[PDB]
């Protein structure tokens, strides 16, 4: 029976979604970082679960 | 590129609290500014206010 992990921090995206957050500095350094995120659908302004 | 559509005559206002403002805006410190110049010599930045 495959099941899937609900937990955050063992999920495939994770790595990701943490550089893409409004948290990471990286984001707040280039204006223009936050667009790239939210290009490759992964947008800062939501949370880490949506 | 180098053109306005519709635009005829600039004329001068002489304003320099709204002039800073638009340099501040515009040229020092833009919230996607032109692309850094990358390169042994330079350290990354891409504006001023950076």
């Amino acid at each position: 029976t495959i099941v899937v992990d609900e937990d955050v921090r063992k999920n495939k995206l994770k790595p990701v979604a943490t550089y893409c957050s409004a948290n990471n500095p990286e984001i707040s350094f280039k204006a223009m970082n936050e667009i790239q995120c939210r290009v490759n659908k992964i947008d800062p302004t939501k949370s880490l679960a949506e | 590129r180098l053109r306005i559509d519709d635009c005829f005559q600039i004329v001068g206002t002489g304003d320099f609290d709204t002039c800073q403002a638009q340099v501040e805006e515009l040229l020092v410190s833009p919230r996607f500014p032109l692309p850094a110049n990358i390169e042994a010599a330079s350290s990354g930045f891409e504006s001023v206010g950076q």
